[PDB]
């Protein structure tokens, strides 16, 4: 990159390949699932009914 | 099946089987025979 | 008290002959559907307090027979009602396992009739308790074991009603 | 005819029913240390 | 009743009543127009125990009618008041049978397996109990619910 | 989640040394500031439910078009006056959150960071949080110091909103 | 990243011959029809704000357990993130429907989204939801000719609901 | 061990090991190393199999997180912690044996009067099990989601 | 009862800490040398019937007793005196396979040594008869597994002394 | 990255309401006592180099395998990086009593250090071991008085066992 170039994900995709590698930022999202439980999120949907 | 299962020794007295006491230090050998007292005298479970 | 192993080679014996090749095609029948069989066991007693559960949820609970008059108010009962459908619960797994309704002669309906009608429970509501189990279980086990589980189910509706 | 209807378990009444405070937990315990 | 309880017990000597076991209907029947005395005001006032005992519950017990809970919501506060309604009877019906046993043989014991199944706390029911035994002992006088007192305590032992 | 403690804590990390007497300082100041501050917090608490429906008053006093023309971003049905004074609540609660913090973070953490792109594509005007942040700010009832730095953290956010 | 010729010239060179005729009256068709795939996008694309923002408010009208305090898009730095995100997506599905391929939108979005929402905690329900939501108004509002020819849309009302079901799909 | 059941069951019919047993102790020695490693996993990953899985608890079951229960409180969920980690435990010891015996001599038979003194469902407390159950095999093979989850299966059948 | 698989799991649960590199070596320790362990049963599980005459005929075949006026002179007690030699035969080769005198504890040794006083019975003899098996049953099952049974043998005889 | 305040703001925001009265007189209780909690931490600190030292001298004395070669601390590379992987975990005790929570010392060592140390094939005993050491004498050395008026440092040896005792296990 030198000192004048924004750096860029290097050879993510092959030039015969219509797939290449995954973003890196779909790869490394800001935060795991070690600091998604400490943040105690809640998911598995909703409660529920009374029936 | 009328020459099979209908046979004059209903097979379930020689392939039932039998509990001994022999170890009664073993905690869960002793729970299973437990059982087989209440659902034999009582022959049912006595639970409810 | 049989099994599909045994009840194809006790009545090949009983004719006197041997391993046919039409006796032999059904034991690698049961040779074949055994693994499917032996996972579906461990999962029926996994979560025995629950397909109970829904059944007499789904066909059983607040309705009239709960209600004084019927026959579940007494909770003598109503504990004894889940310890009889437990015993239609775990003697089809016995049927499964085995392969073969033979058990369910010999060890459910040996005076099972009698025994019904000399206290006057409902048979449909334990024949409507059995249609609940069924669709319970065919969906926690998987809808390949719950059309086997399923056949000795309706041996138990046939020989009740 | 269709047997019509009446009474048990009418209930229906809430009566104090007390509102939900909702409440949550955070899951950041001390696992290594709970009591003596 | 009181007399069922001597019943079984005699036939287990399979003898004759003993006069230690006599006098206790003695004691029984004499005090029967008493104890018909106690109970009717109970069945009197139904409904006072019952919505007293509801509220003075969820105030001792309030993650029952949370979320997740057995009783939640509305139709899931009116049966846990109507399964506490059934064992507001046999209260009465203990005290005219002078005896715990009719409490036993339609409404105690079976609670183990049926509570399990459902999934309802057997010790917060017990605390409901323990809840409409505070309510049911001022509607009647002192000495005269010190014996009716023990009957619920009875089913307080029996639940927890 | 600027914090004094934390910032302190981030400081030393980032130098890569142990905790020094500047530390310290920033302690015994944090608790000279708390000593007060968690009253102060406290007495917010107490006034909250009042000052949260005269912000709202005050609020549909200054932009009476709001309550008048038909829109989902305006307060003209009664669904946006339950989402109006709820979002005045979650205002005056960020307020004691930072009382409490002892600093800005909470509210740079739950209000600041986004509430510009949310109000471009909801087309809420500011103005309205401006006044009502004002109409807190004014009505609150504090005294002394507390007072100073509860206007403080109020002028934070009017600053951040606009 | 292929548009449609592209994808039929990978065709032909994993084949290794020529270009068969009928694909070639297929792309003839696909070049007279390009322009009226277009006039779709541009009159989808004028519109993107209003069906992100409409698209959030059904949505959050819908479930407010997200606006609830603790939920996934509670937080103002969240729900701006939230609305990022949904704004990202309408985009590659107008880039997917402009090159007339849905590897795209494959390549930009989807094998990755799917465990990055479950590795964040983002419930994939909601979203997917609010993708199907996006995707009937932006067909809804694709298909009322306002000062438009009399044309037909239909096939291509089939391609973008294919393009929308596929994203909703991936998100799960 | 697989031994020594096979040991009881030999033992009460007065026999020797049936050489149809003996190949059944004879491949499990051949694939004990294959178990070992599959309870290193337990072994190293056993925080975060149970600080999520507790989340999918209450999740779940938001009853207990409720105020008035049995385990409330940043100390009292910390219990859980505290006694759940034990069933982490103890189906690495039913791995590293070949069945259920390791299960059967700490936790099981008593569970019903354990629970009922703890005045915490059972059913409350399995079905924390069943969804750590469905969060172990995210960490395990296609292969070992059976095996090591049919010791999963025994537990869950023993609190219900 | 403790097998010493179930042994080394005990050590570190009446600890708590998890198994280390150690406690896993332990089982290691007993699966490196597992496979002639199984190997050495189905010796001595065929042989056991006749092993049980030469240790006899080694030791008490002709002897002082088993004559006319002395014990094992019955053929009841003869019977006795065989059978025993055929109840430690086999509850040996259960602790050869578990690995534990634990299992000798509990069933062969939890009150053998009292009841031997009672019934008139000479111990010593018995206690030769299991000594000169050992040369019996490590002529056939080898020299390996000949060392690690005189262990388990040797744990009875000092168990009945 | 929590405080004690910050703790009691995010578990007050996920309640969604305001901060009750017991926790603000609990964190006024926090606030007296959180200058007591500090001295604590600051003669913790002022002794650090002689804690490590003593510590690792300790566990060098008691574990003499570390030191024989091919051991795992044995090269003077390794023990140097030994000697400061202990220096990081006792300033991470400090700021984890310094904020007075746990989280930043959960943060910024536990999660990691483990696999670490199990991929570096470090015995993971004696660092646990001399971590335990390390928080035996770091309390010895915080409790005696030589010069300092009277106050109630107990619980705070409470606190900062804890964090010794999570520290030392998470580390394994
Ligand atoms: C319950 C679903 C229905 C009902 C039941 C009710 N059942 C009682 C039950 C009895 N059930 C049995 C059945 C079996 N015993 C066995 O060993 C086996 C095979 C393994 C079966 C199927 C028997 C023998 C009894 C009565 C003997 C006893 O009293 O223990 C009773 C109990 C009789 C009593 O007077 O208390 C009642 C109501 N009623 C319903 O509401 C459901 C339809
Ligand atoms: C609203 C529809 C739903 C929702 C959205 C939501 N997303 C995030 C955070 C992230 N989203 C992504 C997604 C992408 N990044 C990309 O580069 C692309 C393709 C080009 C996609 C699809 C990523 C990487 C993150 C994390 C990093 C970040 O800044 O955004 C959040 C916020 C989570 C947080 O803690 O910040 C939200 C709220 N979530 C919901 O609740 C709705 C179901
Ligand atoms: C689609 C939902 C509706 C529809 C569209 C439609 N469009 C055309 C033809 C044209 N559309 C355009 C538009 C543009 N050309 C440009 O250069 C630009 C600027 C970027 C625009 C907006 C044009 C120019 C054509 C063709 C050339 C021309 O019009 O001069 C058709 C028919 C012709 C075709 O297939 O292209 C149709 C049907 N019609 C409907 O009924 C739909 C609701
Ligand atoms: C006289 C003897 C007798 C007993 C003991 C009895 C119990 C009983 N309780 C029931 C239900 C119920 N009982 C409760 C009770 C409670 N939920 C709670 O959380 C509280 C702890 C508790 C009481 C305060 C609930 C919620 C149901 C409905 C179960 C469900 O909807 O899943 C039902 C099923 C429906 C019905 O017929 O009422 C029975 C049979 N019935 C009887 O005839
Ligand atoms: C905790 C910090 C926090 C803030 C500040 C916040 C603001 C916030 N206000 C919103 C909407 C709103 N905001 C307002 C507010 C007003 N409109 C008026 O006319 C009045 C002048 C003013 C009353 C105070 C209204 C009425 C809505 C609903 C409009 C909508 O659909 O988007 C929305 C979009 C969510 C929705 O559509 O329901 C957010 C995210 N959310 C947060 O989580
Ligand atoms: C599985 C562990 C176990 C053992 C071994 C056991 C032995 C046992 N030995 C018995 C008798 C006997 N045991 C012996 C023993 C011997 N003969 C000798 O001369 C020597 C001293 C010794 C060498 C074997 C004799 C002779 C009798 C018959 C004594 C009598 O009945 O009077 C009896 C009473 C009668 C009988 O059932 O045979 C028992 C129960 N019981 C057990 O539970
Ligand atoms: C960063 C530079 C700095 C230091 C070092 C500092 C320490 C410090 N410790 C104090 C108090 C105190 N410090 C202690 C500490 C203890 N007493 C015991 O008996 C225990 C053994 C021990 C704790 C383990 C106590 C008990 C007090 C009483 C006053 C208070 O609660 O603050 C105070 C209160 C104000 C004063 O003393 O003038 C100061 C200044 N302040 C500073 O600005």
């Amino acid at each position: 990159f030198g000192y004048d170039t924004v750096p860029y994900q290097r050879r993510r995709v092959l030039p015969q390949r219509n797939v290449g590698e995954t973003p890196f930022n779909l790869k490394t999202p800001r935060y795991n699932e070690y600091h998604r439980t400490q943040l105690g999120f809640p998911q598995v949907i909703w409660q529920t009914s009374v029936r | 099946i009328d020459n099979q299962i209908k046979q004059g020794v209903n097979k379930r007295r020689e392939q039932s089987k039998v509990f001994k006491l022999t170890n009664v230090t073993d905690k869960v050998a002793l729970q299973t025979t437990i059982g087989a007292i209440y659902r034999q005298i009582f022959e049912r479970d006595i639970d409810p | 008290m049989q099994d599909a192993i045994t009840s194809v080679i006790n009545s090949s014996d009983v004719q006197g002959k041997y391993l046919d090749a039409s006796a032999i095609q059904k034991l690698k029948a049961y040779f074949a559907t055994g693994e499917l069989r032996v996972r579906a066991a461990t999962t029926i007693s996994a979560n025995a307090a629950n397909i109970v559960k829904e059944a007499v949820a789904k066909s059983l609970l607040y309705s009239d027979i709960t209600r004084p008059g019927g026959n579940m108010y007494t909770t003598r009962r109503y504990a004894a009602c889940i310890r009889d459908l437990d015993y239609y619960l775990r003697y089809a797994t016995y049927a499964m396992l085995a392969g073969d309704p033979s058990i369910l002669d010999e060890r459910v309906l040996n005076g099972l009739k009698e025994t019904y009608n000399s206290l006057g429970v409902p048979i449909g509501a334990t024949v409507q308790a059995i249609q609940a189990m069924k669709e319970v279980t065919a969906g926690l086990v998987g809808a390949d074991a719950g059309k086997e589980m399923g056949i000795y189910f309706d041996y138990i509706c046939s020989g009740l009603s | 005819r269709f047997v019509p209807q009446e009474k048990q378990p009418k209930a229906g009444d809430p009566a104090n029913f007390l509102a939900m405070a909702k409440q949550v937990s955070r899951p950041a315990n001390t696992v290594t240390r709970v009591a003596l | 009743s009181i007399v069922t309880k001597s019943i079984v017990n005699a036939d287990a000597e399979a003898r004759y009543l003993s006069p230690g076991e006599l006098d206790r209907i003695k004691s029984f029947v004499t005090s029967g127009e008493r104890r018909v005395r106690i109970a009717e005001t109970m069945t009197g006032a139904r409904e006072r125990i019952i919505k007293e005992a509801g509220n003075q519950l969820f105030q001792k017990r309030p993650d029952v009618v949370s979320p997740g809970g057995n009783a939640y919501g509305e139709e899931m506060t009116a049966t846990c008041l109507r399964d506490l309604d059934y064992y507001l009877r046999l209260i009465t019906y203990g005290i005219v049978a002078g005896d715990v046993t009719p409490i036993e043989e339609i409404g105690v014991v079976g609670v183990r397996e049926m509570y399990k199944s459902l999934g309802t706390p057997i010790e917060a029911v017990a605390e409901g109990v323990r809840a409409m035994k505070s309510v049911a002992t001022s509607l009647l006088s002192g000495e005269d619910a010190a014996e009716a007192g023990a009957y619920f305590d009875y089913l307080i032992g029996a639940m927890s | 989640m600027k914090t004094p403690l934390t910032e302190a804590v981030s400081i030393a990390d980032s130098q890569g040394r142990f905790l020094s007497s500047t530390e310290i300082q920033v302690a015994f100041g944090r608790f000279r500031q708390a000593k007060a501050g968690l009253e102060a917090a406290k007495a917010l608490t107490s006034k909250a439910d009042s000052l949260i429906s005269g912000a709202a008053q005050a609020v549909y006093n200054k932009f009476p078009y709001t309550t008048q023309m038909q829109g989902p971003n305006y307060a003209a049905d009664q669904r946006g006056k339950d989402k109006c004074a709820r979002d005045i609540g979650y205002y005056l609660r960020m307020v004691t959150y930072c009382l409490i913090a002892g600093g800005t973070g909470p509210m740079d953490e739950y209000l600041i960071a986004g509430i510009d792109e949310i109000n471009r594509t909801f087309e809420l005007s500011p103005s309205w949080y401006i006044e009502a942040l004002k109409y807190i700010k004014a009505n609150h009832g504090l005294s002394g110091d507390a007072a100073v730095e509860a206007n403080s953290y109020l002028d934070y956010a009017i600053n951040a909103l606009s | 990243m292929f548009d449609a010729f592209t994808k039929v010239v990978s065709q032909a060179d994993t084949r290794g011959e020529m270009l068969s005729t009928a694909q070639i009256d297929a792309l003839s068709q696909m070049v007279a029809e390009s322009n009226k795939r277009l006039d779709s996008v541009n009159r989808i694309t004028s519109n993107a704000s209003t069906i992100v923002s409409n698209a959030a408010r059904s949505l959050f009208a819908e479930q407010p357990q997200l606006i609830a305090p603790g939920g996934n898009a509670y937080t103002s730095r969240r729900m701006a993130a939230c609305l990022r995100d949904m704004e990202i997506i309408l985009r590659y599905v107008t880039y997917a429907v402009f090159a007339g391929d849905a590897s795209v939108l494959e390549d930009r979005c989807l094998n990755g989204l799917r465990e990055t929402y479950l590795a964040l905690g983002t419930p994939g329900s909601s979203v997917a939801v609010g993708v199907g939501k996006m995707k009937e108004a932006a067909l809804a509002i694709v298909n009322d000719p306002a000062g438009i020819t009399p044309g037909d849309c239909s096939a291509l009302a089939s391609e973008i609901a294919g393009y929308f079901d596929r994203a909703a799909a991936a998100v799960s």
